[PDB]
């Protein structure tokens, strides 16, 4: 769904701009005091274009969490299926930096999953909220 | 999407079963393959329990020397402590006196801990008996349970007791 998300940015352009469009309209039409007729259309209409700039958000922010979720997790997939091929080596055939490479994968893959348990730290305080 | 999410976290020896019985509960499998776990890993599987829907963060810790600073950070803020051993393995029951050593050491005041004797299938090779694992845990005032993630007995019980102490503490 890549190319819903790429889809949906645009959906979002256009209505924030379909909404600068009326806000403007609606300020004029209320401080002048105009048309009542046009009030209630444009009302509705502003009222519609929050709500679905709000539900087009919230789905947005929770195809970004799955994406950077599934490239995490693959990440730490391969980090893991390298590491393991590494410490299956012993210790004396690798060279100095090559204990030292393997340590800094090691710190990298505490990393991912540090940052794995991130978007779980964040859909937690992101739910509390909604 | 959910109610509340729960951090649990599996420690013990290296080879006892605590991947295994995190991957039947979550994945409803079982692999013979010695996998070693390296560092620190966790999985989610959200659950239907009375009613109300938990996800369960729960870690699982590299059970080799060469890991245990790394698994040492993640005791403090789990609310649920699985201390597993292998029931056929006399060192890993005798080392569980060593990880609550350990837990009460790093991890927070208040969590519910309980013991779980892993491989309760494999009885010709039995070297801890089921009645001491039982007293045991009944000394720490702690719940017991034996497992087996190959066989699948109580590896979902396991896993929802100690969700319904931790959901039955905030009642
Ligand atoms: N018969 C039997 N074998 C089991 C059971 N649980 C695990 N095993 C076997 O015991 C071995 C160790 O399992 P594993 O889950 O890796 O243990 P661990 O505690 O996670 N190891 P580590 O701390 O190094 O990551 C594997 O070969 C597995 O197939 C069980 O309930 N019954
Ligand atoms: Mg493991």
């Amino acid at each position: 769904v890549v190319g819903e998300l790429a889809a949906l940015e645009n959906e979002q352009k256009q209505i924030d701009t379909r909404a600068a469009l009326v806000e403007k309209r609606l300020r004029y039409l209320m401080d002048t005091g105009r048309n009542t007729e046009e009030e209630e259309a444009m009302m509705q209409e502003w009222a519609m274009l929050v709500n679905k700039k709000n539900a087009l958000i919230r789905r947005m922010n929770q195809l970004s969490l799955l994406e950077k979720e599934h490239d995490l997790e693959r990440r730490y997939e391969l980090l893991n299926r390298e590491l393991r091929a590494m410490l299956a080596i012993e210790d004396w055939q690798k060279t100095e930096a090559q204990k030292r490479r393997e340590q800094l994968l090691l710190d990298e893959l505490v990393a991912l999953v540090n940052k794995r348990d991130a978007l779980v730290r964040d859909l937690d305080a992101q739910e509390k909220q909604a | 999407t959910y109610d509340y999410l729960f951090k649990l976290l599996l420690i013990g020896d290296s080879g006892v079963g605590k991947t295994c019985v995190l991957f039947r509960f979550s994945e409803d499998a079982f692999n013979s393959t010695f996998i070693s776990t390296i560092g620190i890993d966790f999985k989610i599987r959200t659950i239907e329990l009375d009613g109300k829907r938990i996800k369960l963060q729960i870690w699982d810790t590299a059970g080799q020397e060469r890991f245990r600073t790394i698994t040492t950070a993640y005791y403090r803020g789990a609310m649920g402590i699985m201390l597993v051993y292998d029931i056929t393995n006399e060192k890993s029951f005798d080392n569980i006196r060593n990880w609550i050593r350990n837990i009460e050491e790093h991890a927070s005041a208040d969590v519910e801990k309980m013991i779980l004797g892993n491989k309760c299938d494999v009885n010709d090779k039995r070297q801890v008996s089921k009645e001491r694992g039982e007293k045991l845990a009944l000394d720490y005032g702690i719940k017991f349970m034996e497992t087996s993630a190959k066989a699948n007995i109580n590896v979902e019980n396991a896993f929802f007791t100690l969700a319904r102490d931790i959901k039955a503490k905030m009642d």
